[PDB]
């Protein structure tokens, strides 16, 4: 029922993608001012000591800068350098951050790094990857790479040929079209799939691509990076180069005007997310970004061979959480993430735009938002204290958000500058808000029974308190999660357990 | 699935049937075999079997603190009907 | 116990990779003589009518050639053209071969086609893919592609840097090294993983790469193919260009001498293999080649970041079935395929060579070869009658094999020219020998109980006959599998069932 | 797993216990309650429960013809001990 379940104001505007934490990294204006927080201290709001207020200063000390907080660009570049592997994490001589775990994280992130164009931090329309030419006769790799389309290419050259040859597939109805598309998407690798109508509210108002400049590495190969790594290593500071901006013209860059969207999700490992602060949870997030990039390309090729236009997307063209809600895949939780019934927030969302007319799905309600009004568990577990502690969701206003948040929608506010400051401090994505979620459970009989109890009036509070008390996914407290030894012991068990957790 | 899961589930069902039969036999022996006195015992037996099943499932999921905590809570939730039945007989 | 379980003769020699059906496709000498079969008629051996004796003539008729059988090159090129999508299958107006199913098949084999270098038909050391340069400023794709490394690249440039910086990871023992490598491989996407010592017997004696020549397509883009597609479409015949041959020198092309091998497998969909002749089973085989290419790259990157050399491989450098046996992953069945305990033959095998010293696994025995001496079920279901009908395995001799088979090992003989003739006739891989296998079962309680019963003396025959009688995976007879309607109904149910078969 | 699998497994265990108790009660009523006459009934009950469980599992796996064939075979394998027990009592 209805197009969108949540309340959207009449002042709503499409979000500019270049304003986000990961794209505003490379705007040179973001390097001029220290990073900003909506609340300087959240100690009064939470009643607990604010650990994230000192993150800019610690990051600046890590970068070698004395007397001023780290800037947004500097903080993001510190995180980028630690993740890329050109530096060492602050906890490298600790279980969960060692060279073995870093090697696992690097291996898991490989496809995303080298064939998706590192789309985790966004991308232009089509994705571009630099690849070094090779000589088949002598198997000699050159030194200067070339730019070629990645796994998210928008190449629709053969669709017109398929249509003109008469081989375009005709569906008898939209319902059959949706059924076939969902079955194909599930076969190609998706865990859940839903179809939503093209809603321009969830498309960004400006598409942009990072500007890369060549820098020579000591191995003898020139690598394209959006910042000056050799200058940063030499201590000369952090320098960025800007963005190449594109208007969101579907006909110009994709060739078609969309009329339906295919949204699908891919689950993450349960045993790796449990060790959330460590780089094992980073490895399981890199594997998911690789998998979602691989599946999207297959779906796009399937659609194009059917004779219909397709545009595979990952974290670049629209906002995935509002579209997944509109496609009936779940509900938006307190953390701002899609809470599926089967996986909870353990998933990553990818989308594919198409001009094929499909029967859209309807939004689903199964008790996430009423549970979230009382649990407040992800907020307690944030090491940066980014998530809101307010009881009820509200129609966000410009006063209730920074430049990096889209106001005018009924929801809880998250501070993005704190979640990037803690990733710079840690050197890897943090997933604590996903790990400690009450809906972050495996699919068995007992969790399915408990999901029913989250909507029976008397059993709701019992289920919530029992989730808190039974100790699922480890301690809630961010600090306690480390020096209690839970993360270390969980990493050791992960390495010493031959099999993962499925039941 | 597995080969041990189905056997343990069958054993749990058999144990539930045995406990229900024992409760009914006890009620008949004391003479107070009314339906409510048997529904209370059924609730106690159900909660005890739920405790055991949740403990096994938590062991399968490598969540070891849930095994004892669920044991305690569901065991108390089972003991309350048992206490009521005993006080009524 | 022991290095290899099966008996290897003292006359054994390493197999030349260019002699196989898919590699000998592109040898110009293979276009001079009609394709050859070990037995012209197998009607006497099987007691049933030989349907595969007419395959060369039918393929030649499909190619437009009158009066002579199709050649090995011509037959292989006809399958290649039907699989690539430049032609139409003989059954396109039938359920299971329609444009929808072809679109699904094309979407599933997308990553293998465009980023693995189409490694299903072999490849050289490192894999090379042609990609069209793109202009990031205008999203303008050029017309002439460039050659860049694929998902199976052997680029080991940073290993020496990691070793010289002192960050190479040191294991306390080989057992811990094997444990960590297996856990990492399972996390990165593998379903089963085993470690075997480097055995030169299972490495090919010659590495080769097909020669590609540019041909212009009507869309305006030049595409590199190993055969002349425009000439073939015009009716001028089939032309190939040869191979670029490399000696198997590990130090020259990889940089290291191997000392251990990581072997892993990835399962295939149960519901799609059931429709084995149709292109749905082809789609589930293309998805598996995509997945195995994606996982191998991650494993290689993990090994290289640990500071050790790595060479990811798919269907190109060694023989996977004997190597997986050495790693303790299963047993070789009557079909010549690895029969794992969990999946049976529903899997694809990939390997990664490394110089890291790992504790090797031991071969396992759980009753496959004794079941195969009596079942003879895959032989009955071969539409080309390629699989041997002999009761016992034997030490194969030059008289018992063609040029395309490696003799001197204790096993059953398979005819490869018949299995390629039927793929040319069908237009897609056939998987019938995998679908009808008694070990091709989903992992549940009843199938584990039956697996226990395949090694109890009295229960063995009962389990075998009950597997045959209960109708698992549809009819055994290849012809009956189609006109009885089983394949059509199974495809319709597959399209009309929202969820796949997992229990 | 699921929510129906565990319920059906517990129900099958309860049914097996009920059949065993009925067999023992029948033997005691006829007076021939020896252990072999009870082990034969146990084998019959086991094979009947195996038939039902295999039918359910085959229904789950979308292998529908195996449901009837398994019923026939395991039902005969269960009927043989039942026939022996009846002829001996
Ligand atoms: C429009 C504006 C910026 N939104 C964006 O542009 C999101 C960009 C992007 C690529 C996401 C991919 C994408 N294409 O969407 C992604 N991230 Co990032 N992320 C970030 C970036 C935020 C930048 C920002 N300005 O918010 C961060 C560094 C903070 C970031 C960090 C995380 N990220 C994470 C994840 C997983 C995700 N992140 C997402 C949201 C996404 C969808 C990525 C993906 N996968 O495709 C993940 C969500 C998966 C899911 N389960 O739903 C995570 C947990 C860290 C990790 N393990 O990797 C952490 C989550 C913290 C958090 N709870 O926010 C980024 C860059 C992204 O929204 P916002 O600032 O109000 O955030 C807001 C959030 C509210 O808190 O819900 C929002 N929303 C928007 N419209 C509507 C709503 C919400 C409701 C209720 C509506 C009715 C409508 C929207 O998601
Ligand atoms: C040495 C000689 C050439 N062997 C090779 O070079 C293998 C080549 C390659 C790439 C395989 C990948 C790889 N890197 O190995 C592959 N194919 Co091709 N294939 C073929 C090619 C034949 C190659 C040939 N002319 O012999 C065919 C078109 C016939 C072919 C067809 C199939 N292929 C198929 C598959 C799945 C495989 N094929 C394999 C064997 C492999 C391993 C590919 C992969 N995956 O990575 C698949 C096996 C998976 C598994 N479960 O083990 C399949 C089923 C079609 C499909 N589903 O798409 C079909 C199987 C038919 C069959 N039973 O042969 C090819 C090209 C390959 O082998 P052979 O003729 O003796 O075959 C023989 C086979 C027994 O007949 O096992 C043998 N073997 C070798 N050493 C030892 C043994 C056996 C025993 C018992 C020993 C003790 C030692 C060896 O495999
Ligand atoms: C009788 C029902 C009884 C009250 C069930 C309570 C069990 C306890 C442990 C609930 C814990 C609990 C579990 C186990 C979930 O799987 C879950 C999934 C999604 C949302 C919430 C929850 C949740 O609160
Ligand atoms: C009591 C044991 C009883 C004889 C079990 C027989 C069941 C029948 C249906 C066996 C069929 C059968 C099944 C069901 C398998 O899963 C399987 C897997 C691997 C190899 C063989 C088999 C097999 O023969
Ligand atoms: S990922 Fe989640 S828990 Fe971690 S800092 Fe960001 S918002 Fe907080
Ligand atoms: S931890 Fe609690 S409040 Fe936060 S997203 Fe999960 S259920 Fe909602
Ligand atoms: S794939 Fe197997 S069944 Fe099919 S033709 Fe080849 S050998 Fe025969
Ligand atoms: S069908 Fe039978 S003989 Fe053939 S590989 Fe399978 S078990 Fe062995």
């Amino acid at each position: 029922t209805s197009e969108f379940p949540y309340k959207v104001d009449a002042k709503y505007q499409r979000y500019n993608s270049l304003k986000n934490f990961f794209e505003k990294t490379f705007d040179p204006e973001a390097n001029k001012t220290p990073i900003k927080f909506h609340y300087d201290d959240v100690s009064k709001i939470t009643g607990k000591k604010d650990t994230g207020k000192d993150l800019p200063t610690l990051n600046a000390e890590r970068l070698g800068i004395k007397g001023r907080p780290a800037t947004h660009t500097e903080t993001s570049i510190l995180f980028h350098t630690q993740h890329l592997g050109a530096m060492l994490t602050q906890r490298h001589n600790e279980t969960g951050w060692t060279g073995l775990d870093e090697a696992l994280n690097a291996g898991a992130w490989a496809v995303e790094f080298d064939y998706s164009g590192f789309n985790a931090t966004g991308g232009g329309p089509g994705s571009v990857i630099p690849l070094y030419p090779i000589n088949p006769m002598t198997n000699e790799i050159a030194n200067e790479p070339v730019m070629v389309p990645g796994l998210y290419n928008w190449d629709n050259i053969d669709v017109e040929s398929v249509r003109q040859q008469g081989q375009q597939w005709k569906f008898e109805s939209k319902e059959e079209a949706s059924k076939i598309v969902k079955k194909a998407t599930r076969l190609l690798g998706a865990d859940l799939v839903g179809i939503a109508p093209y809603d321009e509210r969830w498309t960004y108002s400006t598409w942009g691509r990072k500007i890369y400049k060549p820098c020579k590495m000591p191995n003898g190969r020139t690598k394209y990076l959006p910042w000056d790594l050799p200058k940063m290593l030499s201590g000369g500071g952090v320098e960025v180069f800007g963005h190449a901006k594109f208007e969101p013209d579907w006909e110009k860059y994709a060739g078609f005007k969309p009329k339906s969207v295919i949204v699908f999700v891919l689950e993450e490992d349960y045993e790796a997310i449990r060790t959330s602060p460590s780089v094992i949870s980073s490895a399981t997030v890199g594997k998911s970004y690789s998998n979602m990039a691989e599946v999207a390309y297959k779906i796009a090729v399937f659609l194009r061979k059917l004779g219909y236009y397709a545009a595979p997307c990952g974290n670049d063209t629209g906002i995935s959480v509002p579209m997944a809600v509109q496609a009936g895949l779940g509900e938006a939780g307190r953390n701002g993430l899609l809470i599926t019934q089967k996986f909870g927030p353990r998933h990553r969302i990818a989308k594919v735009y198409t001009d094929l007319e499909l029967a859209p799905d309807k939004p689903r309600k199964f008790g996430v938002r009423e549970f979230c009004r009382l649990c407040k568990k992800c907020a307690d577990a944030c090491p940066a204290q980014a998530i809101s502690h307010e009881k009820d969701p509200k129609v966000l206003q410009p006063e209730d958000c920074e430049v990096a948040e889209n106001p005018y929608t009924e929801k809880w506010h998250l501070d993005s500058n704190r979640c990037g400051s803690f990733w710079a401090y840690n050197g890897s994505p943090c997933s604590n808000c996903v790990a400690v979620c009450s809906w972050n459970k495996v699919e068995t009989w007992n969790h399915d029974v408990a999901r029913i109890a989250t909507q029976i009036p008397l059993l709701q509070d019992a289920a919530r308190k029992f989730d808190e008390w039974f100790g699922y996914n480890g301690p809630v407290n961010p600090d306690e999660r480390l020096e209690s030894g839970y993360v270390q012991n969980m990493v050791k068990d992960f390495w010493n357990n031959p099999e993962s957790i499925k039941q | 699935m597995n080969i041990y899961d189905v056997l343990i589930w069958m054993a749990l069902g058999m144990t539930a049937l045995l406990i229900q039969y024992g409760i009914w036999r006890y009620l008949k022996g004391k003479g107070k075999d009314t339906i409510p006195l048997q529904i209370c015992g059924f609730l106690a037996n159900f909660f005890f079997i739920f405790a055991l099943a949740w403990g096994y499932s938590s062991f399968s999921e490598r969540e070891y603190q849930a095994i004892g905590m669920g044991f305690i809570f569901f065991g108390g939730t089972a003991l309350i009907p048992a206490i009521i039945t005993y006080r009524l007989a």
